[PDB]
């Protein structure tokens, strides 16, 4: 069933994820755009994936 | 651009996850709070993939365990146990401990699976694959081999020994287990 987590599994399931909802949260920013919030989310988000694209990639 | 992950790196994903979620504005809205339970999934799936390692390793094994035990004159037993408590999952463990007899022993996994598939209660059955030292097995002939309620032959094993602690695997209906060692069970 589960195998560990890899540089693959990593991309697949945390990035790409994470990307995908970067794309929808810009969005919802583009609707009210300044609604701190979302921009916030965004920043969060973003924040987020460049530590574990970081991290997967061992920098 | 290595695939496997060191721990330091599987740590560092895990903050980077729980930080994410801690400071994130998951909770200002409809949207937001989704968001947030998104999150808590995908670090719950990275989780799962990491707590999974040592399992999956042991499951990659298992084949060459076997391929050496033929060729070293030991070989996988299967025992089938009954509890009258079968559903708390703590009185197990405490005849595990108790095996060093009048149970069922089969060469083949295959018949003690269709053995327990015919119980009524199937809560109260389980039982546990052991590696043997097939000195260990008093060999009868077909003309003589116990069989159970199936026409299936039964193996018998030799005096005061076979207490042996490899275990290797616990079935039950809740799912596979694995003896701690420790004297407790668990696996997922």
């Amino acid at each position: 069933d589960v195998t560990d987590a890899t540089l693959g599994s990593v991309y697949s399931e945390i990035i790409s994820p994470v990307k995908d909802c970067i794309l929808t949260v810009a969005k919802a920013v583009s609707f009210n755009p300044g609604g701190k919030d979302n921009t916030d989310a965004v920043e969060v988000l973003t924040e987020l994936n460049t530590k574990v694209e970081r991290a997967a990639l061992n920098q | 651009m290595k695939d496997q992950l060191s721990d330091e790196q599987k740590e560092t994903i895990l903050k980077a996850l729980n930080d994410a979620i801690e400071k994130g504005p998951w909770d200002k809205s409809n949207f937001l709070r989704v968001i947030g339970k998104k999150l808590i999934a995908i670090r719950d799936r990275f989780l799962k993939r990491i707590g999974a390692a040592s399992q999956a390793q042991l499951q990659a094994e298992s084949h060459l365990a076997n391929q050496i035990a033929l060729q070293s004159g030991q070989q996988e037993i299967y025992v089938s146990l009954y509890s009258s408590d079968g559903s708390n999952l703590q009185s197990w463990e405490k005849i595990v401990g108790s095996l060093p007899i009048s149970r069922p022993i089969y060469a083949d996994e295959e018949d003690i699976k269709a053995i327990l598939k015919t119980k009524e209660n199937k809560q109260n059955e389980a039982y546990v694959a052991i590696y043997i030292s097939q000195s260990d097995i008093l060999h009868l002939s077909a003309d003589k081999a116990p069989v159970d309620k199936l026409g299936k032959p039964l193996l018998t094993l030799k005096d005061k020994s076979i207490s042996l602690e490899n275990i290797s695997r616990f079935v039950h209906v809740s799912g596979v287990y694995r003896y701690s060692n420790g004297r407790l069970i668990k696996n997922a």
